[PDB]
RNA sequence: UCCGAUAUAGCGUAACGGCUAUCACAUCACGCUUUCACCGUGGAGACCGGGGUUCGACUCCCCGUAUCGGAGCCA
RNA sequence: UUCCUCGUGGCCCAAUGGUCACGGCGUCUGGCUCGAACCAGAAGAUUCCAGGUUCAAGUCCUGGCGGGGAAGCCA
RNA sequence: AAUCCUGGAUGGAACGACCGCGACCGUAAA
RNA sequence: GGUGAAAUUCUUGGAUUUAUUGAAGACUAACUACUGCGAAAGCAUUUGCCAAGGACGUUUUCAUUAAUCAAGAACGAAAGUUAGGGGAUCGAAGAUGAUCAGAUACCGUCGUAGUCUUAACCAUAAACUAUGCCGACUAGGGAUCGGGUGGUGUUUUUUUAAUGACCCACUCGGCACCUUACGAGAAAUCAAAGUCUUUGGGUUCUGGGGGGAGUAUGGUCGCAAGGCUGAAACUUAAAGGAAUUG
């Protein structure tokens, strides 16, 4: 039977979306149906900022950040403890945590 | 052939596929301020002091 | 009163490289990898082949004359990963240790405007 | 069998037999 | 992977840094700052001619290095050599551009990005790519959440962003252009232009690059260096 | 015939006249994994043959055997 | 008919004249788990037949047998 | 009365459904 | 370099890596969203030209010109075919390195055709909302795209104006969404899949147990690959849908 409305994807009105790859295992997934995620991450760490901050000339400075956008294959965030898995009642949630 | 003596402070938790690991947080006696995480073998609780032969590493804290 | 240097680090899977030039970039300095100082080539890209690398390279940086260095962090980037390494925050980390200074951190991995194409297949690389 | 390669084999037949076919047409 | 090598050679020591010198580089005088760093050489043999190999090469020096403020941080400046004269080569301005980091962190979802370059030249013979970047703005009094234009709106934008940017590089020669960036008058110039269309925050500029230099004309670069 | 190179543990390979000689593979064990593979640690194993120089020859000099490459060739 | 080659554990194949003979598959025993795969281990030979050469013949020499191959042309 | 801050995972292999007898054939489960 | 680990591969003739340029061809990241346009297929860099289209507004015009539609026609992803160009990337074939009992598979490295383009062909798809088009009615709620109206509303301008961008209210038309079931349904679920045994708004297409079979044959289209049309013998008591506890 069906499983959602959406029916994995987010393509009401469109036909059809150009897919991208996925960052894993290459695979070619509608971008609609991708599961977007966003790592913004200090580039170093919230450890070696001491170390970088003592040896740094310049104080004050920034230690500036890291911007990527994840695509993630429904098999790649399966497995990757992304989106796991959900009651049939829960996977109408569509907020995150 | 120098080696660092390092206090356990938090203990954090149990590592390894079987359990025999376990991760702690260790200031450094000397160096004071400095505080890496290890892991550990044997029976281990706060307070206690490990001689570390290599300093400048730090184990993929769980969590 | 610093003597600056360009450290450019690339922190490959699969590889770590410690590298630093003069300001410019044609002049180079002290070339070290995560092979060189193992023997697996599985930990190639461990922080620990990454430390001593960086620790090589900062002892012959301060032979050479150089105090600090500013970072330029990478990654394979392209169609590939664009995300770092484990290598290249413990070679940070190492050659801030070591006795250099730091300045102006930068992230250089290449980006495309939405590149050539991918490799593995539409389906793939499956495992 | 996968419905897409029973199609697949019929369709070499077919094609198989097309030919012989030939060979006396 | 140390002992992994089969053969090093297809077929079957000296230490380089006794045989290089340090060279001092100065860059031009739209700068607070001149002392840029070091750059290293071999000795000039009779059949090399190290400045030779030096001539060429282009530095990449922070703006917040270059003026003591850390405002302009990002700003990264691309500096090419020039003319040495011993010891302390001296650079001109060779291109601008921003830092990852500071473009990543302005690219945000809902809202609309905007983007314009031009290809004007100079007074001095100087061929630029300029590229101007801008971002909407979601006002005070908001309550929808996204804050997108509306695709006409960003053509005129657009072409108020261009016809500043041939207006102001034309009458400028290079370095009155690398003054007029450093302060960012150019960003200011393009909201008064624009506001009468939509909001536009972040209205940073983005890269300069060259693509055609006039001959050299060494007289214009020495009345930067004094 | 001339030049050059090579012969080294069971295979191959590296070497400074201050070592009956390191190396990856082969095998002897000890280890590690559910097991299998992968992997780590100690071992036992060899300087083509014969003369000469030398406080000291794998190593240098001479001769000979075998191999390779290129040059040559009036019984 | 002539010439060349080969004959080896149940099968395929190898060998310096120098241990009543290397390997692999098959078989058997035990183990893991019911069977395969896998881990350990064992057994099995008158080296085609008949002669000789040597301190020693699988090999070195002659004939036969069987298997394969080449030649059998000018008219 | 001093006081600037942080979150984060990779991963090898893993077939099947069951038997016996020199001849075709014979026997078996819910 | 690659991998889970490796090996094939490249490397003192300097590989990988750094810097500075140049060439080529492809692609159009991030912005990118339960957002938009299009008959669908499909369409994402800028600018210019060419023509087209919907929605809204309208105290404009014609005046039933309309709805659906056998036959008939245009368009029709990808692959594929013909011929030229182009040919970076990836890469059906193929070669190789492994893994494996085997592995002519998955993994790795190379790599032709193809992937791009011009002029023609092909006319297929889970071409899917697996839901034909037109029309009327029937429940609430809020958001959003486009247009319009109103508001002494906020802000910016030149305190001021007109704008533009926002806020509030309303409306037409869209893409959708949340809640409920009066109702429907085998149920999953549905504002249509409702207004259906209280059975008729209009109209086209298709199916009648499962296999054999979208096969054979004959026509027709197509360069071909194949497409469209399309049986019978024979066989069978179950195939199948949705849910339930294990
Ligand atoms: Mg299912
Ligand atoms: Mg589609
Ligand atoms: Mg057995
Ligand atoms: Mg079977
Ligand atoms: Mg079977
Ligand atoms: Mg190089
Ligand atoms: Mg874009
Ligand atoms: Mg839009
Ligand atoms: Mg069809
Ligand atoms: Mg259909
Ligand atoms: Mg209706
Ligand atoms: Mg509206
Ligand atoms: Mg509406
Ligand atoms: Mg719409
Ligand atoms: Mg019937
Ligand atoms: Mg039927
Ligand atoms: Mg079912």
């Amino acid at each position: 039977p069906k499983k959602r409305a959406s029916n994995g994807r987010n393509k009401k009105g469109r036909g059809h979306v150009k897919p991208v790859r996925c960052v894993n295992c290459s695979k070619s997934i509608p971008k609609d149906k991708a599961i977007k995620r966003m790592a913004i991450r200090n580039i170093v760490e919230a450890a070696a900022v001491r170390d970088l901050s003592e040896a740094s000339v310049y104080p004050e400075y920034a230690l500036p950040k890291t911007y990527n956008k994840l695509h993630y294959c429904v098999s790649c965030a399966i497995h990757a403890r992304i989106v796991r898995v959900r009651s049939r009642e829960d996977r109408k949630n569509r907020a995150p945590p | 052939t120098p080696v660092t003596l390092a206090k356990v402070i938090k203990v954090l938790g149990r590592t390894g596929s079987r359990g025999g690991v376990t991760q702690v947080r260790v200031e450094f006696l000397e160096d004071t301020s400095r505080t890496i995480v290890r892991n550990v073998k044997g029976p281990v609780r706060e307070n206690d002091i490990l001689v570390l032969m290599e300093s400048e590493r730090e184990a993929r804290r769980l969590r | 009163s610093q003597v600056f240097g360009v450290a450019r680090i690339y922190a490959s899977f699969n590889d770590t490289f410690v590298h630093v030039t003069d300001l410019s970039g044609k002049e180079t300095i002290a070339r070290v990898t995560g092979g060189m100082k193992v023997k697996a080539d599985r930990d190639e890209s461990s922080p620990y082949a990454a430390m001593l690398a960086a620790q090589d390279v900062a002892a012959k940086c301060k032979e050479v004359g150089i105090t600090a260095v500013h970072v330029k962090i990478r990654a394979t980037g392209g169609t590939r990963t664009k995300t770092p390494g484990p290598g290249g925050q413990a070679a940070l980390r190492a050659l801030a240790r070591s006795g250099l200074r730091i300045g102006r951190i930068e992230d250089v991995t290449p980006v495309p405007s939405d590149s050539t194409r991918k490799k593995g297949g539409r389906r793939g690389r499956r495992l | 069998m996968r419905a897409k390669w029973r199609k697949k084999r019929t369709r070499r037949l077919k094609r198989k037999r097309r030919k012989v076919r030939a060979r006396s047409k | 992977a140390v002992g992994k090598n089969k053969r090093l050679s297809k077929g079957k020591v000296v230490d380089p840094f006794t045989r290089k010198e340090w060279f001092d580089i100065k860059a031009p005088s739209t700068f607070e700052n001149r002392n840029v760093g070091k750059t290293l050489v071999n000795k000039s043999t009779g059949l090399k001619s190290a400045s030779d190999a030096l001539k060429g090469r282009v530095v990449e020096v922070c703006l917040a290095d270059l003026q003591g403020s850390e405002d302009h941080s990002f700003r990264k400046i691309k500096l090419r050599v020039d003319e040495v004269q011993g010891k302390n080569l001296l650079t001109n301005f060779h291109g601008m551009d921003f830092t990852t980091d500071k473009l990543r962190s302005m690219v945000r979802k809902w809202q609309t990005l905007i983007e314009a370059n031009v290809t004007v030249k100079t007074s001095d013979d100087y061929v630029l790519r300029i590229f101007a970047i801008a971002f909407t703005r979601k006002q005070a009094n908001q309550v929808k959440r996204h804050s997108y234009a509306q695709s006409s709106h960003i053509r005129a934008i657009r072409k108020v962003i261009s016809e500043i940017l041939t207006k102001e590089v034309q009458g400028s020669t290079l370095a009155q252009l690398t003054s007029k960036l450093i302060p960012e008058v150019i960003n200011k110039e393009i909201e008064n232009a624009t506001k009468d269309i939509f909001p536009l925050q972040n209205i940073h500029v983005r890269k300069v690059k060259l693509l055609k230099q006039p001959k050299f004309d060494v007289g214009a670069l020495m009345a930067l260096h004094g």
